Formats: structure tokens, C-alpha cells, sequence
């Protein structure tokens, strides 16, 4: 089973350089091509260049010629991409793909993606607040609860409920930027018999600031 | 003038019988994979009859019964001259791309140029494919069903496939698989059809 | 560089019908004996998934509902049965020349029955109050279509500033939408008024659904 | 008797020029993998000139300048007759073993008879091997470098390889390997060279 | 890694029938041939016949035609050989072999072997006795010890010392038949400092009679 | 049926020299374009191991010290370097006709330096005595060559019956032999005499090595 695993999240100041990693397992890494597809958060995909670890031959697109440098190491079975002279335009998600037969013109299996943010804003730990129907609890046929995550940077953040044991009726709303800080909301619905019989909790994981919060919610 | 014309007619009958015998031998056994000696012999006859055919057509053009056969002779002469020059152009381009003597074989139009251990082994091909498979089968490389020698999984990470007009495909190693024995699967996928010749 | 153009930019289809996506090209795409045309499917948060390669071959592991058409100037991706899991953005790519230019992208939408939104208003928590602020959040879940707006007023005074809206992508099970409107204000200004209500209007009914509360019962 | 012999000589020159043109066309382009129409045309000329060659030799034998050319004509006639009958014997044995029209191709001596999905596909072979490899390469079977259609690893557990004289090798499936894609390695090893014909 | 595993030991009365099993793993069992090579204890190898599980085609030698029946099952990935009308001549060891590429004329990997004994003698549990230098212990530079296994049937028996932790200077002598019973001996040598500092033992395992003996030896 | 004959039936070679094994055949072995000749190595207790297939190809996993020769009437297995682990029985097999007849088998022996046998006599144990018998065992370890005999006498009376000899195969480390002579007698008859001794003579010395004991010290 061939697969590709990249690094995590990268946050670098403008004018600096970043080195994205892509490695594969289950196949001869030296005989397979790379693609390094770039996708802006608002725009579509954009090809950058290819690299063959067997002989080090590298092909480029022309727009990224000099902006991106493709290097590979056969001993570690890992491919690298160096992005120098980074600006706010370079903030995008990069995917590395390869073919089943090792071809270069077909992209079969991809990576999970590497999000790169180019900004001068320092990381800020998220603040988690509970969201309950304080007025009268609205004990109707089906009542819903919520988890607010406000004031964090940068993206992304993972929100789950009771360690993933409640995946029904969950809606994780996308975050919106506000004064260099993101605000994210998540709403979940539960049967009126289950709440408040069992105290449910919303989990927040922010790897950029290492803020592991497990705040739980109760009636007023 | 009765008997000598008959005698020369009998001589021409014997001559045309001999040429018919050579024609039948060339069309029945003279092939690259059947008889190398007869293949070279057929090549020699082709190379020596092309100018003889041109000379025969120009001779049949300078003389005529009327101004109808002359035009036909001129058309045949220019057609065979065009075929002759086209064959030389194709063969010269082929021999400028690769470095093998198979470039002059009319039976083959696609040639492989796999070097195994420092020697560029040339094998004919029937079709141009995006990916070409290769099996080992206990240490006997069989790229495109052509036995090339003794090798194992640690092959050459490059292949080139030449054609009559342009089409210099470049291949590379990929999809290497091993078994309990000494066999393999590593194939070659094309990644460039440019940078002609060498 | 081939400039690939997709039409339409956004397409909506009823559940059970067929979808047709066309990708225009600047120049000839077919190479010597090959097409080198690919179609990709990308879900939000997931890497692109290859559907058709060489414009006529189905990718392994992909259901047989995807097919390709066209030759050397146009390429069409056809999905005869459409399902709730088929919502994504479809891209077209060429691999005949050195620049592997991608298509503009086509977002596929599913036309389903209208559903009334579920309006729930959540008053600010005491943790927010002791932190130094007060934010009220209104949740609208299980509604369709996308077109919806939220009206915020306090004590009869409609407010424009401080409200942030966040629309969620189409679900792969019931194909409904979810949106949240958050009004972040200061603690003192939050207690300067009396009533906080959320009014959500939709094309499914001429009367908007209202959720209201006060600070004198909490 | 001066001008009419010259006129008929010019006619024979034009005729021999036309036959030279046909010879050059047959030797330059008439091949199975190059032009099927010209291949059939070459077969037709072979089949119609074999009896014409025999008749020409017997005619050049009944007449003679001395009792030297007659013996040579008899030798040529019997040699071409032996070649003719041998070719028919080989082709008839080949067509009795297999059921393909490739049995009459002088370019090929070894033929494959792999049936894919109920139709016995016939492809030429260059050498007789103990084991014949086969790759899939994303659902395109390529036994002995011959594209046969669309198939996956679940192949036919039998192959037969026919030759001109006896040698009806029987093969069977073995050494099946899969990859992450839709490719494969399953080859065919010979286990019997008996039970000729069908 | 291809491999072949057979059954254990078979003891059948004359005139009965036995069914030997051979199974393989790591390869497609239906596309590989079998050989079923027979080797007498005193004579050499002897081919019996082949079988192809894909279509059930069976080839025989002629001498075993009717004596041996080759059957295979694709669902269980197991090949079988039935030997009917067994006599004392049929007492031999049978090996099943196959090729790497699934060919039939080359035997690459074999099995551990299946010993079949055709006799009317009932199984008899082995009796284990110690063997020590009772006279004066012969405390010379290097003294040796022994383990006697007498009175067991049929073959084979495995003899080890201290669960295989003493493999240096060990000599397991072959057993000889005597009045329908076998007598086996095994001698081991140990340094004069180790004995009798640590009491060594000789292990005997006779699967035919399920007699597990761990008799230990001490000075007189 | 091809009757394969091997010569010699048993061969001894010094350590470091080369071994040559020839396998005769009844009729022609080579088929149409192939030889179908195989060489196998079998150790005692282990299944045969293929060394050379088609009489000219080395088997994978086998050291390159094995080579094949001959064509269509004879086949020779050559081992240029011989090692202590090369002791086995070598067989030749043909696979050109339906009956896969094997060769007669050639046992390979290693010629090493002479070694004096180690004589150790073990008196019968008390467990044997209480079982109902009494058996004395003499052990001869680390000796060479095979030719050796044991003389059994009690109180000056040499005994022929009751002695069983068991020779071990050649070791793969020091290439020496081991043998055991067991004299199984009855308990009462065992105590009817006084002395029990084991005399082992070998070509390494004109004086046999003697081990003796009595029952009045045990």
C-alpha cells in the first residue's frame, strides 16, 4: 500500500524561507516522480515542478523557477522543497503526488497537505467558552449545544466532542479572520434525554501554540 | 533474321527464370529473423537495383513508341527516385538518432536502444507505448519480449525509443517488484519525447 | 501555456440526474498518439482525487459512474448517477507540455427539497463575562438553499457591525447547509441594553423564525 | 527484320522496369507489420509466381542450346518444386495445429494462440522460451510484448505455442504477483511439448 | 517467502490407507505444481507424480499408478496424496516440492518430510535411564555424560539437553531396531567446573505415545 | 525410463581440494533446445536442496562454488572449494520425459587428520536395575576415520552377542565421527560376573584404549 506523508504546519515571517518535506513508503522512492501541486486557499491548483530522485533531474514551470527549489535524498527516502523570498502571496497549501507506475504525467495518490502561513503575527493560544441555552434551556423535542473557539492564530484547529464519540449532528463552522485573530464555532445537537444526563465536552487542539483544552459545558 | 532472335529470346527466358528464382527466394526466406545472410543479400539487391531501376526508367523514357509512354516512364522514374531519397533520409535520421545497423531494415520502423552493461543492445519494436513492461524470469531480462542477457532487479534507470520521424521517447525506471525467486516486474514509463538525436 | 477554461463555473443538479462538465483548452491538447488529459475531484480539506486519466480511462478504486468524452479540443466529465457524496470541486489538467496548467474549477451543487432552518440562540457564558467581553451566537442548522441572511436587533435597534457569518460546505449525507452568526461586543456595552434576539429569514417561509431572550432571567 | 525486334525489345524493357518497380515496392513496404494490404499483395504474387516459375523452368528445360542448360533448368525446376511443396506442407501442418491465418506468413515461424475472452488471439513470436512473462500495466495484457486487450490478475491458466515442425508447447499460469495499482506479473511455464494438433 | 508444511508422523497397519497432507503459503497455490518425491530409509529418491490444482490435471510415473492418488483442494490451499494397499515396502519418507515460478520440471523448495511406518507393532512409551561415570567420575580435564532412551516405537524421537541451551559437544546417536523396539543413545560433554555445579537434564519427546520425560542426571 | 548412474558411489576428498561427480544416463537427456538436468544436495534429516538446474545454471541462494558440465550424455557437478559443511549425498535427476528418474546418489566424504577416539564407559544406573535389567554403554567420540571396532569382554571372556553399534554421520564443523556400543543384558546375569570393560582399537595407534570398572566400588 503506497502512501505519502508530509510535515505539519509551517508559520514563517515574510522574507524568510521554508523547507517542506514529503516522504513515501511501500515503493522504491528513487524511481517515482513528484508533482508538488500548489493550491491557494481561495484559488485552485497550480503545478510547480517535478523531481526524479534516481538521477536528480528537476523540471520547473517557469513562474516558480527560483522561488521553489526541489531536492531529494535517496538514503532517507524523503523529498524536499525549499521556498525562498516568501511573501503573503505564497501562503497556500502544497500537495505532493506520484503515480502507481512511477510516471510523471499522472497523479494517482497525493498527500494530506501542508499549510504554510506567511505573516508577522505571533501565535496566540485559543480561548474556549461554553454556549448553552441560558434563557430557558429550550427543552423541546431536540435541543442543541455549542462550543466557541475565539482568539487564536494561526490555522488550523481541530474540534471534536467527547474524544470523537459523538459524530452525529455536529457542525464545525469555518473560522473567519478578525484583527489578525480567528474565531471558530461548532454546534452539536443531542437528545433531550441524554442532556444533562451525561456531561458532554468539546475538545480543542491547537498544535501551533500547544494549547490542549478540554472544556466541558453544563446548564446555567 | 530468324534463328538468332529465337536464341536470344531463349537466353532472356532463362535469365527471367533465374530472376524469378531470386525473387521467390527473397520473398520466402530473406528476413531478419529467419536468415541473416539472406537478409543482407536482399538489402544488397535493393541497394543495387534502386539506381538500376532509375537508369532503366530513364532509358525507357529517352526512347518511346509515342508521347504517352514517355510521360509514364518519367512518372515512374521520379516516383522511384522520391522513394529512394525518402528511404535514405529516413535511414540517415534513424542512424543519427541511434547507433545501430538496424536503421536500414525495411521490416522495422521502431527500434529500442537499451544498454545493459556498457553495450547498447538494439531490438526491434512493433508499437510505441507509454509504458513498457519488463520481466526477469530467473535472471533473463525480457524487455518488450526481447531477451537481452542476465540481470536482476537493479536495472538501468533510462530507456530511449527511436522512430523514423522525430519521436525520441525517453523512459525511466519505475514500479519495481520482487518475488521469492530471481524474477521482477520493473517497467519503464515515458517522460519526454524531445531532445532529438544525441 | 495552455489556458484551460471550465464551463459552467458552478453547476446544480437534482439528485438522480446527470452532471456534465466541459473543459475548454487554448490549443491542441492531444500529443503524438496520446491525449494526456486528466480530471480530478477535490473535497474541502482533502487532497485532489484522480477520476479519469487520458480522458477515456477510469481510475482504479473509482466507481464506474464517471466517464470521459471529447477529443483534442474539448473534454467532458459525465456522472450519470449523482449521489450525496459527489459534492466537490472538479478540475481539469493537461500533461502534454511542460507547464501542467490546471482548470478553473467547477463546484458541483445538489438540488434537494427545501428545509426549514433550525434557529437556536445561545446567550454569552459567565466565562466570557469574567474574561472581559460578551458574545452572543445564533446557530442555523439543517437549511437549504444557501440564500439566507440574519437580522440582529437589540431593544428594537437593528445592528450592522460586529456580526460575523460562516457558511459550512454541503454535507455528504443529507446535503443541507449550516451557518452561524456571532455578534461579538464588549461586556459593559452588552449590559447597556436589555434584549438580544436573532431573526433568521429564508425563502421557505414569508415569516422569519425568531429566537429571543433577556438578561433579567439568566 | 530490324525495327519490330527493337520495338518488342523496348516493350520488354518497359515490362522489366514495371516488374522491377513491383519488386522494389514488395521489398520496401510489403510487410505484415508495415502494410497489411501490401503483405497480402506479396502473398498473392508468391502464390501465383510459384507455378509460373515452375512452368518457366520446364519451358526453359524443353528447349535448350545444348545438354548443359537443360540439366540446370531441371535442377532449378525440381528445387523450386521442392520449396513449393515444403512451404505448403509446413503451412498445412501449422494451420492444422492452430486455427489462424498467420500460418501462411513467411516472416513468422513461431505463433502464439492465447484466447482472451473466447476468441483465440494469434500473435507472432521470435523465440521459443521455457517461461513467457506477462505484464498488465493498468489493465493492458502484454504477453510477450503483444497487446491483447483489457484484463486483470485472473488470467487464463493455459497457453499453447506452435512451431513449424512438431513443438506444440503447453503452458500454465504461475507466479502471480500484484502491486498497488492494476498491474501484474503472472507468467506461463511450459509443461508439455506433446499431443500435437487439437 | 514461499514455504511448504506437511503433517507429522503416520503409523498405519498393513492393508490400510493413509492420506498425507501438503500445504503452501505466500503464493497462489492453484498455479503451482507438486512432485511428491518418495525416499526409502535405505534407498534414494523416487518420483511419484504431479498435480495441478488449477484444473486437477494429474500425471503419474506408472509404478505408483493406482498405489498413489493425488488430490488437491483450492479452498483450503492443501494438496493430498492417498496411499492404498500399504505394505512394508511403502514405509518411506515423502517430500512435496514446487518451483519458484510454478514450473513442474524444477524442484526449488521442499517440505520437512512425512515419515510413514507400516507395521503391526503397537506404540510403546520410551523408558529413559541416566548414564554417569559411576566408577570414579573420571574427573579428568573433560568429563562427559550420557542419556539412554531404550524401548520405544515407532520413530522418531527428539533428544535435547536443558531445553536446547547446551548444543556444544552433543552427539545424538542413531537408533537401531531390536525386537520391534528402538534403542537410542545420546552423549554430551561438559567442563569439569560446570558439573556437578549445575544439574543438567536430557529431554525426550515422543509424539507417537505422548511421553514427555525430563529426566535429570546426578552423580552416584 | 532413463536409468541414471552415478560414479563413484562414494568419494572422499581432502579439505581444500575439488570434488567431481559424474552422472551417466541411459539415453539422450537434452530435449528440443533444453537439457532438463538437475543436481540436488540432501543432508541426513533434511529435504534435498537444489544446486544446479538445467545443468548450467546456479540456483539462487547457493554459493558460487557449484558448477555444471557435460552435454546431452553426461553431467558433472564440480565443487572447486570444499568445506566442512559440504558433506551430504548428491543426486542427479532428469526432467525430459514423464518418468522423473533420480540418480543412484553419491556420498561425499572429507579426508582430515587422524584423531584419537575418546573412550568413556558408563556403568548401568540404579533405575535400570530396579526396572529389571542392566545395560552398559561405551562412548567413542571425536575419532576418524570410520573404520573402528569395539571389543567387549567380562572377566576375560569376550562377548559377541548383545552389543549394538550406532555410527553417527560426519559433523559439519570438525568433520569427526561418533559411535556408541551398548551391551544390553539382564540384571541377574549382569551381577553374575565381576568386571565390565570396553576396549576400542583404531588405526591411529597399535595399542587399543581401554576403560574398565567393577561392581565392588560402585
Amino acid at each position: 500500500e503506497v502512501q505519502l506523508q508530509q510535515s505539519g504546519a509551517e508559520l514563517v515571517r515574510p522574507g524568510s524561507s521554508v523547507k517542506i518535506s514529503c516522504k513515501g513508503s511501500g515503493y522504491v522512492f528513487s524511481n517515482y516522480w513528484m508533482n508538488w501541486v500548489k493550491q491557494r486557499p481561495g484559488q485552485g491548483l497550480e503545478w510547480i515542478g517535478q523531481i526524479y530522485p534516481g538521477d536528480g533531474d528537476t523540471n520547473y514551470n517557469g513562474k516558480f523557477k527560483g522561488k521553489a527549489t526541489l531536492t531529494a535524498d535517496k538514503s532517507s527516502s524523503t523529498a524536499y522543497m525549499q521556498l525562498s523570498s516568501l511573501t503573503s502571496e505564497d501562503s497556500a497549501v502544497y500537495f505532493c503526488a506520484s503515480g502507481y507506475l512511477g510516471e510523471n504525467y499522472v497523479m494517482d495518490f497525493w498527500g494530506q497537505g501542508t499549510s504554510v502561513t506567511v505573516s508577522s503575527a505571533k501565535t496566540t493560544p485559543p480561548s474556549v467558552y461554553p454556549l448553552a441555552p441560558g434563557s430557558a434551556a429550550q427543552t423541546n423535542s431536540m435541543v442543541t449545544l455549542g462550543c466557541l473557539v475565539k482568539g487564536y492564530f494561526p490555522e488550523p484547529v481541530t474540534v471534536t466532542w467527547n474524544s470523537g464519540s459523538l459524530s452525529s449532528g455536529v457542525h464545525t463552522f469555518p473560522a473567519v479572520l478578525q484583527s489578525d485573530l480567528y474565531t471558530l464555532s461548532s454546534s452539536v445537537t443531542v437528545p433531550s434525554s441524554t442532556w444533562p444526563s451525561e456531561t458532554v465536552t468539546c475538545n480543542v487542539a491547537h498544535p501551533a501554540s500547544s494549547t490542549k483544552v478540554d472544556k466541558k459545558i453544563v446548564p446555567r | 533474321t530468324v534463328e538468332e532472335l529465337k536464341k536470344l529470346l531463349e537466353q532472356w527466358n532463362l535469365v527471367i527464370g533465374f530472376l524469378f528464382l531470386t525473387w521467390i527466394c527473397l520473398l520466402q526466406f530473406a528476413y531478419a529473423n529467419r536468415n541473416r545472410f539472406l537478409y543482407i543479400i536482399k538489402l544488397i539487391f535493393l541497394w543495387l537495383l534502386w539506381p538500376v531501376t532509375l537508369a532503366c526508367f530513364v532509358l525507357a523514357a529517352v526512347y518511346r513508341i509515342n508521347w504517352i509512354t514517355g510521360g509514364i516512364a518519367i512518372a515512374m522514374a521520379c516516383l522511384v527516385g522520391l522513394m529512394w531519397l525518402s528511404y535514405f533520409i529516413a535511414s540517415f535520421r534513424l542512424f543519427a538518432r541511434t547507433r545501430s545497423m538496424w536503421s536500414f531494415n525495411p521490416e522495422t520502423n521502431i527500434l529500442l536502444n537499451v544498454p545493459l552493461h556498457g553495450t547498447i543492445l538494439t531490438r526491434p519494436l512493433l508499437e510505441s507505448e507509454l509504458v513498457i513492461g519488463a520481466v526477469i524470469l530467473r535472471g533473463h531480462l525480457r524487455i518488450a519480449g526481447h531477451h537481452l542477457g542476465r540481470c536482476d532487479i537493479k536495472d538501468l534507470p533510462k530507456e530511449i525509443t527511436v522512430a523514423t520521424s522525430r519521436t525520441l521517447s525517453y523512459y525511466k525506471l519505475g514500479a519495481s517488484q520482487r518475488v521469492a525467486g530471481d524474477s521482477g516486474f520493473a517497467a519503464y514509463s515515458r517522460y519526454r519525447i524531445g531532445n532529438y538525436k544525441l | 501555456d495552455i489556458v484551460l477554461t471550465q464551463s459552467p463555473a458552478s453547476l446544480t443538479v437534482s439528485l438522480g440526474q446527470r452532471a456534465t462538465i466541459s473543459c475548454r483548452a487554448s490549443e491542441s491538447v492531444d500529443s503524438f498518439g496520446n491525449s494526456f488529459m486528466h480530471w480530478y475531484q477535490q473535497k474541502p480539506g482533502q487532497p485532489p482525487k484522480l477520476l479519469i486519466y487520458r480522458a477515456s480511462n477510469l481510475e482504479s478504486g473509482i466507481p464506474a459512474r464517471f466517464s470521459g468524452s471529447g477529443s483534442r479540443t474539448d473534454f467532458t466529465l459525465t456522472i450519470n448517477p449523482v449521489e450525496a457524496d459527489d459534492v466537490a470541486t472538479y478540475y481539469c489538467q493537461q500533461s502534454s507540455e511542460d507547464p501542467y496548467t490546471f482548470g478553473g474549477g467547477t463546484k458541483l451543487e445538489i438540488k434537494r427539497a427545501d428545509a426549514a432552518p433550525t434557529v437556536s440562540i445561545f446567550p454569552p457564558s459567565s466565562e466570557q463575562l469574567t474574561s472581559g467581553g460578551a458574545s452572543v451566537v445564533c446557530f442555523l442548522n439543517n437549511f437549504y438553499p444557501k440564500d439566507i441572511n440574519v437580522k440582529w436587533k437589540i431593544d428594537g435597534s437593528e445592528r450592522q457591525n460586529g456580526v460575523l457569518n460562516s457558511w459550512t460546505d454541503q454535507d455528504s449525507k443529507d446535503s443541507t447547509y449550516s451557518m452561524s452568526s456571532t455578534l461579538t461586543l464588549t461586556k459593559d456595552e452588552y449590559e447597556r441594553h436589555n434584549s438580544y434576539t436573532c431573526e433568521a429569514t429564508h425563502k421557505t417561509s414569508t415569516s422569519p423564525i425568531v429566537k429571543s431572550f433577556n438578561r433579567n432571567e439568566c
